[PDB]
RNA sequence: ACUACCGAUUGGAUGGUUUAGUGAGGCCCUCGGAUCGGCCCCGCCGGGGUGCCCUGGCGGAGCGCUGAGAAG
RNA sequence: UGGUGACUCUAGAUAACCUCGGGCCGAUCGCACGCCGGCGGCGACGACCCAUUCGAACGUCUGCCCUAUCAACUUUCGAUGGUAGUCGCCGUGCCUACCAUGGUGACCACGGGUGACGGGGAAUCAGGGUUCGAUUCCGGAGAGGGAGCCUGAGAAACGGCUACCACAUCCAAGGAAGGCAGCAGGCGCGCAAAUUACCCACUCCCGACCCGGGGAGGUAGUGACGAAAAAUAACAAUACAGGACUCUUUCGAGGCCCUGUAAUUGGAAUGAGUCCACUUUAAAUCCUUUAACGAGGAUCCAUUGGAGGGCAAGUCUGGUGCCAAUUCCAGCUCCAAUAGCGUAUAUUAAAGUUGCUGCAGUUAAAAAGCUCGUAGUUGGAUCUCUCUCGGCCGAAGCGUUUACUUUGAAAAAAUUAGAGUGUUCAAAGCAGGCCGCCUGGAUACCGCAGCUAGGAAUAAUGGAAUAGGACCGCGGUUCUAUUUUGUUGGU
RNA sequence: UACCUGGUUGAUCCUGCCAGUAGCAUAUGCUUGUCUCAAAGAUUAAGCCAUGCAUGUCUAAGUACGCACGGCCGGUACAGUGAAACUGCGAAUGGCUCAUUAAAUCAGUUAUGGUUCCUUUGGUCGCUCGUACUUGGAUAACUGUGGUAAUUCU
C-alpha cells in the first residue's frame, strides 16, 4: 500500500497500416503547415478529434429530449466553442461531425503566436514560446501545444522579463556590448 | 506426485550446489585466493589492503 | 482475521467523508460509539477537513485535549469519536454550534445553529421493551435508553429530548401527511412529507414521500426520520431544504450566480 | 564415435492410499502428596472484671482437625 | 404489562435451588474546598446485567474451468432420516445409543486434472465475444511439514509454547538455542526483478498516554516496466533557382513581391551544463525562483531498423571464390519512426480459421446401405375482479399456475463513462474563486439470482363427457356455539 | 475507420492455411540531453537464510524509604523530578505471499425468532430485612552470597 495513484493514459494512437502514401503526405502537410516536431503531435490531435466525434455520435443515438443528451451535448458544445473550434452560432451536435484536425491545430499557442505578429514564422513562434518570451495573461507559458481559449486570445503578449519585451538585454548582447 | 518429483529434483540440485560451494575456501579445501588490481594511478593500494 | 480490525484504508472509507486519494494510506477509523461506522463523521474529519481549525491530526488532538469540543453537551476528547445524525457539536470558545444533518447530496452539512437550538435533539426510537419490575424502556437511534417513556410512543416515532437532563420533551408519531428526512439509500438527505406506507410482512416496509415541489420518492422504513409535525420542521434546515435539484438545474443556478455575481 | 528406447538387480532412496501393530506431546478424569500454613495441647509468660476466661511474641510434640499444593 | 407476520418473546405470580475450581450488592486514586461530629462538588479507575458499536461464526437462494481413455457413488469405520442424550457460544450425525434404509447421479453425480485463491477489475471493442486478473481495495488461506495446546473478549497465534518429521546453529560432548511467504540484504533458481540508507514531519495505529513507540507508513537511492510534457536551432542580408503581378506580341525590364537552396556573411535569443543565494524539507535532494559563467563545424556532432522479389524505399561501388553468370565481406544512396528503435516468446485484433450474432460438408477438409427405433429439441388454426366488517374507500379471497416484459426499493470505494476546475499545457489532482467572503468535492453505469407492484400480447399448463358439474333454495346425519338461561347446579 | 499487402498455376478464378501488420505482456539488444508521474524476486524454488532492525506503553488520577537527583521546617507519613520493578493494557491489528482450495473460496441476496462479543455510548449500580475512622499473608525492584563453557538460565 502506497499513497500514489497509477492512473495515466496514452494520448495518441499509432495507425493500423504503417506505410500508406496519402496519410504520410497529409501528416507531412500538417507538420509543415504548423511547425510540429513529429508525427505524434498529428496523432495526438487526431486522437482528441476522434474522441470528440465518438462522444457526439453516442449522444446522437439518444432521442432528442433525453436529459443526458441535453446535458452532455451542451457541455461538449460549450467546450468546443470555448476553445474557438466551433462558432457560437453552430450549437448543434451534427456540426461536431464536420470538424477537422486543422481547427485544433489553429488553436495552438504556436499558431496563435504566429498569427498575432509576435513571430516572423511558425518555427520562430515555436522557438519564441519554448524560450520564455511569450506570456498568456500574466503567466509565462513554455508549451507550444497550449490550446488558447477565446477569452485568452486577446491577452497573448511578450514576457515583461524578456529582452524582446520589457527589455533587459540578453546574454549575447551583454557579452558583445562590454567588449568596447 | 508432481509436487514430490519436483521436491526430489530440487533436493538433488541443492545438495550438488552445497557441496561445490562448500569446497572452496572452507576447512576441507584450499584458501580463497584473491588478486587485488588497482586500475588507476590515483588509487592508493596500501590503503585498500589495509 | 483473528479478532477485531483496527485500521481503515482511505479508499475504503465512506465516500461522503470526501477524503482525497493521495494524503495517506489510512483513513481516520472511527471508534466504537453511538453511531455506525459507515454513517458517522469522526471528529477529526469535521474539525480539520470541514471547518479547517486544524491542518494536521496532531493539532486536532491539541484542540480536543484542551476540552473545547462538546458533542451533545459532553466533552468528547477522543478525536475519532463517531458523531452522527442530529448531533449537536458545541465549541464555546468560538461560541459556535453545529448540527450534523445531511446535504441533499448525502454528505454532512456544516450547519450553524442558534445556541437556543443547541439545547435539544431529535432521536428516532428504535425499540421499546419492558424490563424487570415492569419498567418501559425506549432505545433510540443513537444508543440512548430512556426509562419510563410516554405510553403513546411506539417504534419509529421521533422524540425531542433535552441534552442536559436526558429526558424526553416531546414526540411525533409516524403518520402520513407528516414530515421526514431520508437517512439512507439513494434518496439520502431529501426532506418531504409522508404520503404512504406499504407494509410487507416478513420483509421491509416501503414509505412514500412527496417533496415540496411535487417530486415523489420511496425509501425503506429504516431510512425514514420524522423531523417535523405535518409540514413544519422541528429543527433548522440547511440551505438546500431537502429539494434535490437535477444536474441541469444545478448548472443553471451556478451560471445564474456567476452572471449575477460577476 | 554420437543420438535415443527396453532393462534383470525385492538394486538403493523417497511419496500417496490403505491392512495389522506400536505410538511422542498436550488436554480431561481417578489417584498420589514431596513441601508450606492455620486451629487445638503445653511451656516462657504480660492485665482486667476479682485462681473462670481471654489479650499478644517465640518454642515443643501430637498420620488430631485440616487448607493450599509440585514431581509422578 | 408491552411487542412481532409468527414465541416456548418481554414483563408478571407461586415452590424452591443457587456449584468453595464460589455472581452482583466499590476495604481504590486525584483536584478544589465549603456548610450546620454530621452533611457535600467535580472527576479517574473498576463493575453483574440489558442495550449499542466493531465485528465474528454458523446457515438461505442463485451463480465456476477442463476431463467418460472417470458411469455409478456414499453406506461395516455416519452414508440419508427419526427419538433421547453428550459436547459446543449456539441450530445441526457434531458425537454416542437404538431404530428406519435411506441420500446423489447423463439436467454429468462420483473421481481426476488445472501453468485455479475468488471477486472489484484489465486488454481488445460496432455488437456479441475472446484473453488476462500472483499483484497495493474487499473476502479467504498460510507462516519449513503435520499435530496439540497456554493466556485471553478474541488465536488452534508461530517476530507464543510443546512434540514428531525434514533441515540446520553453538558446545569444554555434559548441554543450549531455531523458523525473513516482514524491511533491507545474501545464496540458489533462472530469460526474468532495486539500498544491509534517513525519519515518525505527514497518514494513521497502539499504550496508563496532548508527551512514548511504529522497516505500518513517509522520504531519498537503483529504475528506458509504463504513461505525460518536451531541446538538438531561429532570423536578416547576399548569390543562384522557381512562382506570381505591372509594363511589352514575345524576347525581356522589374531597388515588384513571394517562396526555397547555400563549402557565404552577420550579431540577436537561449537553454543543456558549471555554480552563489533563497525556497523546498523532519534534515535534505529534485523541481520552481534568481546572481555569475555558459554556442558557430552553435565538435554542446541522434539513434534504431529496413530497402536493388510485393505495403515506404536503388538502373549504385569495391574486394573474394565457382563455371559473363555467380557463395562470402565491407561500403554509398534512399525510406520509416524518433529519445527512442529492433528482436524472441505468449497472447489478442484483422478472423465469419470455432461461427449465438455468423462458417461449412456434389466435384476442394467433411452427409451414414436403408428402414424401424427412448430420451432430448421442435410443434397447425381457434376462446374479447369481487365478498364481508370499520372511515365513495380501507382490510380479505384473489383471478389456474408459470415462463416473459415493466416499475419501485435496495445494491463498497478505487477503476471506466462523464460534470466543474488555466496542474505554465498535459498525464493528473480534487481542487479552488473574489475583495474576510464565495464555493465544489456532481451524475451515469453496475449481468444474473432474489424482494416490489403492474402488464396479459406470445408460449406452456388446468378447469363439466361412467357427470358422485356449477348456482339456488328444502333439508336429514355427525361433530361443533365461548355466549342473549342477574350469582349459579343445568338434561 | 467494422481497412488492408503478399505467398501453390504456363496463365485465370477459388478453397485453404501461413507470412507481413496492429495492441498487451515478459525478456533482451543498440541508443539516450531536459522535465512530470510511476511498476518493480509473482512466473522457476509456500526454495534456504549470515547480520541489523520490524511491538511497545504513564497521567493530577494503581504501587516510590534507589540521595539517581532535589527545596522545606524541622517531631509535621508522603514537596517535586524520577531509573528499576510489581500491576494494567496492547502484542488476535498492521505487513507478506498465493502453496492449498472447484458448490469449497467468493459475489449478490437473506437469517440469527439459533449465538458470542474487549472496548465506546446509554441505562442499572441504599430495590436484598441479614476492624469498618480500614482487614490478612506474601512477593519483586533493592541489599547480599552463588552455580554453569554457553541463553532474555536462574
Amino acid at each position: 500500500p502506497v499513497a500514489r495513484s497509477w492512473v495515466c493514459r496514452k494520448t495518441y494512437v499509432t495507425p493500423r497500416r504503417p506505410f500508406e502514401k496519402s496519410r504520410l503526405d497529409q501528416e507531412l502537410k500538417l507538420i509543415g503547415e504548423y511547425g510540429l516536431r513529429n508525427k505524434r503531435e498529428v496523432w495526438r490531435v487526431k486522437f482528441t478529434l476522434a474522441k470528440i466525434r465518438k462522444a457526439a455520435r453516442e449522444l446522437l443515438t439518444l432521442d432528442e429530449k433525453d436529459p443526458r443528451r441535453l446535458f452532455e451535448g451542451n457541455a461538449l458544445l460549450r467546450r468546443l466553442v470555448r476553445i474557438g473550434v466551433l462558432d457560437e452560432g453552430k450549437m448543434k451536435l451534427d456540426y461536431i461531425l464536420g470538424l477537422k484536425i486543422e481547427d485544433f491545430l489553429e488553436r495552438r499557442l504556436q499558431t496563435q503566436v504566429f498569427k498575432l505578429g509576435l513571430a516572423k514564422s511558425i518555427h520562430h513562434a515555436r522557438v519564441l514560446i519554448r524560450q520564455r518570451h511569450i506570456r498568456v495573461r500574466k503567466q509565462v507559458v513554455n508549451i507550444p501545444s497550449f490550446i488558447v481559449r477565446l477569452d485568452s486570445q486577446k491577452h497573448i503578449d511578450f514576457s515583461l522579463r524578456s529582452p524582446y519585451g520589457g527589455g533587459r538585454p540578453g546574454r549575447v548582447k551583454r557579452k558583445n556590448a562590454k567588449k568596447g | 506426485d508432481q509436487r514430490h518429483r519436483a521436491s526430489q529434483l530440487r533436493k538433488q540440485k541443492k545438495e550438488a550446489v552445497l557441496a561445490e560451494k562448500r569446497q572452496l575456501g572452507g576447512k576441507d579445501g584450499p584458501p580463497h585466493q584473491v588478486l587485488v588490481v588497482p586500475l588507476h594511478s590515483r588509487i592508493s593500494l596500501p590503503e585498500a589492503m589495509q | 482475521a483473528r479478532g477485531p480490525k483496527k485500521h481503515l484504508k482511505r479508499v475504503a472509507a465512506p465516500k461522503h467523508w470526501m477524503l482525497d486519494k493521495l494524503t495517506g494510506v489510512f483513513a481516520p477509523r472511527p471508534s466504537t460509539g453511538p453511531h455506525k461506522l459507515r454513517e458517522c463523521l469522526p471528529l477529526i474529519i469535521f474539525l480539520r477537513n470541514r471547518l479547517k481549525y486544524a491542518l494536521t491530526g496532531d493539532e486536532v488532538k491539541k484542540i480536543c485535549m484542551q476540552r473545547f469540543i462538546k458533542i451533545d453537551g459532553k466533552v468528547r476528547t477522543d478525536i475519532t469519536y463517531p458523531a452522527g445524525f442530529m448531533d449537536v457539536i458545541s465549541i464555546d470558545k468560538t461560541g459556535e454550534n453545529f448540527r450534523l444533518i445531511y446535504d441533499t447530496k448525502g454528505r454532512f452539512a456544516v450547519h450553524r445553529i442558534t445556541p437556543e437550538e443547541a439545547k435539544y435533539k431529535l432521536c428516532k426510537v428504535r425499540k421499546i421493551f419492558v424490563g424487570t419490575k415492569g419498567i418501559p424502556h425506549l432505545v433510540t437511534h443513537d444508543a440512548r435508553t430512556i426509562r419510563y417513556p410516554d405510553p403513546l410512543i411506539k417504534v419509529n416515532d421521533t422524540i425531542q429530548i433535552d441534552l442536559e437532563t436526558g429526558k424526553i420533551t416531546d414526540f411525533i408519531k409516524f403518520d402520513t401527511g407528516n414530515l421526514c428526512m431520508v437517512t439512507g439509500g439513494a434518496n439520502l438527505g431529501r426532506i418531504g412529507v409522508i404520503t404512504n406506507r406499504e407494509r410487507h410482512p416478513g420483509s421491509f416496509d416501503v414509505v412514500h414521500v412527496k417533496d415540496a415541489n411535487g417530486n415523489s420518492f420511496a425509501t425503506r422504513l429504516s431510512n425514514i426520520f420524522v423531523i417535523g409535525k405535518g409540514n413544519k420542521p422541528w429543527i433548522s434546515l440547511p440551505r438546500g431544504k431537502g429539494i434535490r435539484l437535477t444536474i441541469a438545474e444545478e448548472r443553471d443556478k451556478r451560471l445564474a450566480a456567476k452572471q449575477s455575481s460577476g
